[PDB]
């Protein structure tokens, strides 16, 4: 019932879209060609711009078939999308496999988008937890 | 933005295929008889939030909207579309390895190139996918996810 | 008070299980012996299937302990488990320490297992969001 | 009304973290310590707080981007649990990811964001096969 | 699932309570050859992990000194949620317990006549 | 804890800076007259638990009033609160950048060292932060975070 505001920076990609009823996730997909060489990263561009609603926060999770399979990691994980944000959102992709170069080819989905409500505490010093 | 025709010849041909009338994707999707037949003749371009609501009303996830579009760009047809009664069955197994099984689950890229490999494997095979059960596709689908 | 079915699918295993009230996970253990070299990673199975409720997600964290002294990790962090998802968890354990292997047995700590509401939002593509809000 | 979080500074030295945007996910954690991390070496790391997460939620420490894209500073164990009723430090499991260049991290420089989150306390019950 | 009849009568006989005692909470009366928990009067996590060194070894060491436990397991846990090095550095609560059991029972020391620095520099140890 | 005096100091001249009564200040802090009275003029030292309500009460993160009493502690002044106005164009700018562009989001250590990094390249090159755009603080800022 929630509707994320989405952006499409880049125009040759699909709108992400949740696969299935209640997935937690919709897939990212890379804009750009890249081959990551082992234990080497890289910030990838994933073609679009959101509007978390305040209250709530953006979540970039990787992939289990990329990281089991192939050892594509997210160096940040997982990413956060802050509510004020409103640039580009890209993923930064590590190599965690110690021989085999992982090659991104633009349209390969490459990381997964939660957002979730989060609590936005007001901190309040105290001298000792009286709790 | 606008989505270029060929999403016109797309619904059209799943409608036909989820054997629906302009009526039910009408009183499903909120668009009139009208619009409908002016996005599947071509008159009107599917905008980028249509193609999500098609989607829904079909009863199809909007990527295999965009992979069959895919097809068209690079072949000028979807071999896909073509035969999506085959094709419909076995992403139906596919799906539902992924969701039942760990050995998929963790280790899939593409659920719709999967599919597309298991129909070759059984063409090329000389088998029918009408033919086959759940157990046999998972014994294959597990050998190519390595 | 929200209720997570869950299924030994290996019963030679402890169920998981929270240590206290307050605490957000629930541990999850090896069912295989695994060694990994230095920078190596293997999926292994906890023996257990969940029926995470629709709109919620599961989340398989790392645990401290094995983190800090000997540099055990998980390659997907958080692993994401679907509400649909209804076969075996498996964790992507990766060695992170440069020289030291790691040796998980059976019946080892391996993962936290956390449940959290998820919004189950629609993407809608606007012109800009200068025209729809900020 | 907006929800309490009680913050000690062991570590009086430091700023109190903050939260810079109404809507931020997080607020940073300070370095209470400096630290060389030569490639694939890691660290557990004091920033002189203890906190209060209120019972039905989670203190969750991910890594800052920028750190982890520039240099490949990660965390081990991201993204790190604060149960509720933990009232020691909050200590950090930095990471080195890249494989050349070592990293220093100075005293007073922001090396995580601390995001609250509602958590389900779920009961667990064991069943024979599902529905 | 008979073996925590002993547990849960064991717990009883431990706790300096009568069958009427826990036989008038949570509801002779329904306990025959005696888990919803005892009105909590142990959490359940416990009930279940002695249950668990019945799968390993016949018997429960820890159930067969349910008094030093209680003891120890409290000090292991003001060290858990109060002490950063025991925190980001613990393995496993109740385990750790038993081993610090176990080294003070080699030692000849009692749980009863010793306090929480003393258990708490011992735990330190094990953990690094 | 009680802090050391030239935060009163600190407190006195962002007051008259961001153009707030004894009176506002106390009404937005909830301290009286009085308090911030003998605060402005080191009759009393500000409790370290204080700082952040004043903070809040100008509308200045307690971080910054930290790194402007470090300078203090290190220089015997503080050219950060000499300059505010300049600080306060420029980590507008700053701020801004971090929260509308993917070069800066994803590549920032701290909004503060690049505030202050940005000022010191504009004087060199004798440039006013006030004769600039938005889109020439950007180009300067994409530069020293690559």
């Amino acid at each position: 019932s929630t509707t994320l505001a989405i952006v499409r920076l880049d125009p040759g990609l699909p709108l992400p879209s949740r696969a299935h009823d209640g997935d937690a996730g919709v897939d990212l997909y890379s804009a750009e060609d890249v081959e990551l060489a082992p234990g080497r990263r890289a910030l990838v561009r994933t073609g679009v711009a959101v509007a978390v609603p305040f209250g709530m926060v953006g979540l970039v999770h990787p992939r289990s078939g990329l990281a089991t399979r192939v050892g594509l990691s997210i160096v940040n994980s997982p990413g956060t999308i802050d509510a004020g944000y409103r640039g580009e959102i890209k993923v930064a992709l590590i190599n965690l496999d110690p021989a085999a170069p992982i090659v991104v080819h633009r349209g390969d989905r490459i990381a997964q988008l939660l957002v979730q409500r989060v609590e936005l505490v007001e901190l309040v010093e105290v001298s000792s937890f009286d709790e | 933005a606008e989505l270029p025709t060929h999403y016109g010849t797309i619904i059209k041909t799943l409608r036909k295929y989820m054997k629906l009338t302009q009526s039910k994707l009408s009183e499903r999707t909120g668009f009139s008889q009208n619009t409908i037949s002016n996005h599947e003749n071509g008159n009107r371009n599917i905008g980028v939030n249509e193609i999500e609501i098609y989607g829904k009303g079909l009863g199809i996830p909007s990527y295999i909207l965009h992979r069959i579009s895919d097809e068209f760009k690079e072949k000028g047809y979807s071999p896909t579309l073509n035969d999506f009664g085959k094709f419909d069955k076995m992403y139906s197994y596919v799906n539902k390895a992924y969701y039942n099984d760990g050995d998929i689950y963790y280790s899939s890229y593409d659920l719709y190139d999967e599919t597309i490999k298991l129909l070759e494997l059984l063409k090329e095979s000389k088998i029918n996918v009408n033919d086959i059960d759940y157990d046999y596709v998972l014994k294959l689908y597990k050998q190519i996810l390595s």
